RNA sequence: AAGAACCUUACCAGGUCUUGACAUCCUCUGACAAUCCUAGAGAUAGGACGUCCCCUUCGGGGGCAGAGUGACAGGUGGUGCAUGGUUGUCGUCAGCUCGUGUCGUGAGAUGUUGGGUUAAGUCCCGCAACGAGCGCAACCCUUGAUCUUAGUUGCCAGCAUUCAGUUGGGCACUCUAAGGUGACUGCCGGUGACAAACCGGAGGAAGGUGGGGAUGACGUCAAAUCAUCAUGCCCCUUAUGACCUGGGCUACACACGUGCUACAAUGGACAGAACAAAGGGCAGCGAAACCGCGAGGUUAAGCCAAUCCCACAAAUCUGUUCUCAGUUCGGAUCGCAGUCUGCAACUCGACUGCGUGAAGCUGGAAUCGCUAGUAAUCGCGGAUCAGCAUGCCGCGGUGAAUACGUUCC
């Protein structure tokens, strides 16, 4: 009920995430904690923040996102993933250099059901001749 | 505010059978009643098997048969005892897991 | 030896622990999972009769 | 395989299972009491004969429709019949019961009835070359988009084995909206057992929507 | 068949080139990205203890001297074993680079891992160590060698 | 084992009480080899049904804990074919 | 072999039975059945306490036992070179065929070849052939985007509450499962006969059979299973059958196949911190509280389960510490003392505490897997199951390198 702001769920490999673009001083919030201290340090955080920066830089809005699933790389991809489609539906007008930035889609990926008689859903453990 | 209320619940391996059990048992509840709360999902829970193909050896061949069990549950916030005589007759189906709590 | 097999199961065990699982379609023991108490080739060949629901087969 | 059964595949999608009910505290004695069922309907099958039963059970009830060429087999003179096997099921299972009948139109399209009815060919000694060749002829007066038919182990007692199948029509297995019909036999020839199969492609279900 | 596309990696924030994150792929074991990375780090870090100089230039320089100009490859046409020599391509010339690198790196013995992958960048920086010595080798291996893959093959 | 404790049939126990009481009867045979040595049944000598044939064993005051069918290997030695 | 301590177990040894452990017909009495004692390893025999029930004018009806009797019953006995049935294999390779016609003395050929194209006998064009059948493909399931319907036990953003989504409330969102939307080379450009199709670009959550699974064509190997079941033939029957105790299926000088754990500083050890998914649970899961160093025990709430329990995720991150060695590396082997399950853990169970601290410092000849969420690796669950899972089947975490190419295998 207080100042609009956007919001845009991702997630990648059964990890969900909710971020919540409200505009302020930008710090980031995963989970009522920092993002320097969620994941410590951990440098891929910055790649989890790259998209908002290569998008004109910068705002900077301020982002209170909830994650749940999967690991700590993967729900901050989800958090990516989520500022990103957030950042989409900032404006329409970005979508376009968007493209060039690919940073969308969430492809689906994830680990195979193992094959019955294989050990890594593709790996079979030996074979032998004779 | 609150009150406890009756809140049904359905279970069943087909779920064709399923939700016609979930639109018979919430058309009575309709007629003779009020508010009735639509079937809500349930995660559902398979259950998978892994077999032998052979009779004897070739254990590298199998396959999978599996169970799945859906869930789905019914309220009403009015008891409305008429409509109560009339869920006690129930014609339809012979494959369902209704069950009744207050 | 079957039928002096399942003579032997059906009647009561001096021990309770000695109950092994058997299905009763076939007097085959061993390899018979205990929950449906059916063989395995007895669940396979009702499972191309088609006995319980549903799909069946290799999904997820 | 080589050769895994349409009928495997076939139900769920595009057929129902021959025994539906739900459980429960005890999925195996349904499934027991459900099986001795099929044991005293194959004592039924030696002359009155039947393509199938459907069974629907709803805890202490039981609905064991049957479908049968020849209705008047297991009714009898008077309805006497029907009731003293409705008699002796209630002495089995414990609770109520009370089988229902049913009559198949153009009964010899039922794959389930063409086999065994082959088969007893197979037991009268006639040719099996000549006796697909009827089975072939005949389902084609009963009129459908195609049908085949197989037959193995021992053939008029020759050779140490053989095996031999006609067909005609298009029969796709693979085919996921086939609706095609699966049955197997087994013939007691002196010589030997007598494997017997038959597919019928009833033809393709156009799915509905209301 | 055919040519088959190659995914671009994600660059690494510090320092900012791909070519890093690169290094971040080979230098990896038992997949964990975060040894990888402490270990970059700290590589960095040492770099700027000892004989001061920037990390990045150091390294680049490095690079441009663990690559292979020629690399030989062996076909057997008939009795004994016959390498032919053929120029590399770069994406393959990085590849032999960073392999090598880390692989002499491994070995290099010293109690600290960080330390000797300084020690070794350092010596690809001086002209030495046994990634160039191996460089060197396969120099030997080719040119010397090359008459039979002139312009045959 | 576990507790309260080791576990005799109990036929053996009745047996070895009235030798031990009286009569000091030698050498029993016995196809419950399951049942533990006791201190009450010091000193008797019992013929052990291995299966094959039956093994006489003395109990020195040394063997109590140890299964009385212990002592007795079912299995033959060795067999092998070239020695040294 | 999805659990050999007994049972399973079939095989051995010892002790027992012969219309039989199991099914039916006969005559025939009688309910059936159990409660303990005695002898025995059990198996069973010798006794008492005991059954003596239900519908019928007397004939009977009913399971069931016992007795005798011919029949029979029984075999995991032999034969997968008699089989049904079921399953590997080339191979998810794109082929295998038929109808009619033509050609050839005939066998056979044409169609199915040729050109272009495709993962494909895929499509297109032509061709003395035109079609068709079984496959591939499509049709199904799963995964991903979105809408609509439906909001509890699940959900917590906006509001207050609290140790806690826990409790008011919200039913937005995450999430859940039904019905829909969406991908079809279709839109553009180029190539190509303007055909099929390919390439490039746009649109798009996903692009050119999207990813994965299911889907295995005619047949090959007299391939595998008489031992799942069924059974032609042959053989045995006071025994190739049946009961029981104990063994053995786990042998041990050795060879081989297949896994697990390591040979270590990207590490070991300690402390702190943090992120899962899926599955199972009432003859069960068993919280919390308490006792024990531990394993577990005592006691007991809740849960027929989107409520509660199994249950804590582990790698990782953050620091402390060891500083390159048969080591604070690794854990073998064994001793002692406990513990769970079970009538019962000697053969031949699992786990724990303490102690003991093999070999191995990356492995010859040779050989295997895998093109991306694959390989690499870390934990979890389940089927199995009284107890016993380094095997198998799944679940998720972390997560690459390379593919020039068809010279060679």
């Amino acid at each position: 009920m207080a100042q609009v702001q956007y919001y845009g769920t991702g997630r990648r490999k059964s990890s969900v995430a909710r971020v919540r673009l409200v505009p302020g001083e930008g710090r980031i919030v995963v989970n009522n904690r920092e993002i320097s201290e969620h994941i410590p340090s951990a440098a891929l955080i910055e790649d989890i923040k790259q998209p908002l920066t290569l998008t004109e830089t910068a705002g900077t809005y301020d982002v209170l996102v909830n994650v749940h699933g999967g690991g700590l790389s993967g729900q901050a991809g989800a958090i990516r993933h989520g500022i990103a489609r957030a950042l989409l539906e900032a404006d329409p007008e970005y979508r376009t250099t968007l493209k060039r930035a690919g940073l969308l889609t969430r492809d689906a990926r994830m680990k195979e059901r193992k094959k019955y008689g294989l050990k890594g859903a593709r790996r079979a453990p030996q074979f032998s001749k004779r | 505010m609150a009150k406890q209320k009756i809140r049904i619940r359905l279970k069943a391996y087909d779920h064709r059978i399923l939700d016609q059990s979930a639109e018979k048992i919430v058309e009575t509840a309709k007629r003779s009643g009020a508010s009735v709360s639509g079937p809500i999902p349930l995660p559902t829970e398979k259950s998978v098997y892994t077999i032998l193909r052979a009779v004897h050896k070739y254990k590298d061949s199998r396959e999978q048969f599996e169970m799945r069990t859906h869930k789905r549950l019914i309220d009403i916030v009015n008891p409305t005892p008429q409509t109560v005589d009339a869920l006690m007759r129930l014609d339809l189906p012979s494959g369902v897991d209704i069950e009744i709590k207050l | 030896a079957k039928k002096s097999m399942i003579a032997k199961q059906q009647r009561t065990p001096k021990f309770k622990v000695q109950e092994y699982t058997r299905c009763e379609r076939c007097g085959r023991p061993h390899s018979v999972i205990r929950k449906f108490k059916l063989c395995r080739i007895c669940f396979r060949e009702l499972a191309y009769k088609g006995q319980i629901p549903g799909v069946k087969k290799a999904s997820w | 395989g080589q050769k895994v059964n349409p009928v495997g595949l076939r139900i769920g999608v595009i057929r129902d299972w021959e025994s539906k009910w739900y459980a429960g505290k005890d999925y195996a004695d349904f499934l027991h009491e459900d099986l001795k069922i099929r044991e005293y309907i194959s004592k039924r099958l030696s002359d009155a004969s039947v393509s199938k039963v459907e069974i629907e059970r709803a805890a202490n009830r039981v609905n064991i429709t049957i479908h049968t060429a020849k209705p008047g087999m297991v009714i009898g003179k008077g309805g006497s019949e029907v009731e003293a096997l409705r008699k002796a099921l209630n002495s089995l299972t414990g609770k109520r019961v009370h089988i229902n009948i049913l009559e198949i139109k153009r009964a010899d399209l039922d794959a389930q009835l063409v086999a065994d009815n082959i088969a007893r060919q197979l037991e009268n000694r006639v040719s099996f070359r000549r006796a697909q060749k009827q089975q072939i002829q005949r389902t084609m007066r009963a009129g459908a988009q195609g049908v085949k038919t197989m037959v193995s182990g021992r053939l008029g007692g020759a050779d140490i084995a053989r095996s031999e199948y006609y067909s005609e029509g298009t029969v796709p297995l693979h085919t996921l909206r086939a609706d095609i019909d699966y049955a197997t036999s087994e013939a007691d020839t002196t010589y030997g057992k007598l494997g017997v199969k038959v597919w019928i492609y009833r033809g393709e279900v156009l799915p509905t929507k209301k | 068949k055919g040519p088959v596309a190659k995914r671009d990696v994600l660059p690494d924030p510090i320092y900012n080139s791909k070519l890093v994150s690169r290094l971040i792929n080979k230098m990896m074991i038992d997949g964990k990205k975060g040894k990888s990375q402490t270990i970059l780090y700290k590589s960095f870090d040492i770099i700027k203890e000892r004989t001061g100089n920037d990390a990045m230039e150091v390294f680049e320089q490095a690079l441009k001297n663990i690559m292979p100009v020629l690399e030989v490859k062996a076909r057997r046409v008939g009795g004994a074993n016959y390498q032919v020599p053929v120029e590399v391509r770069p994406e393959r010339r990085t590849t032999l680079g960073l392999r090598w690198l880390v692989n002499y790196a491994r070995l290099r013995g010293e109690k600290t891992m960080e330390e000797r992958l300084a020690n070794e960048i350092l010596d690809a920086a001086n002209n030495t160590g046994a990634a160039v010595k191996k460089r060197e080798d396969t120099h030997k291996m080719a040119e010397a060698n090359k008459a039979f893959a002139h312009y045959r093959w | 084992s576990l507790k309260k404790g080791p576990f005799v049939d109990g036929h053996l126990m009745t047996k070895i009480e009235k030798l031990n009481e009286t009569d000091k009867k030698q050498v029993v045979k016995t196809w419950s080899r399951r049942s533990t040595i006791f201190p009450q049944f010091i000193g008797h000598t019992i013929a052990v049904y291995d299966g094959r044939k039956h093994v006489p064993v003395f109990i020195s005051e040394d063997m109590v804990g140890h299964k009385l069918g212990e002592f007795a290997p079912t299995r033959t030695y060795k067999g092998h074919a070239s020695d040294d």
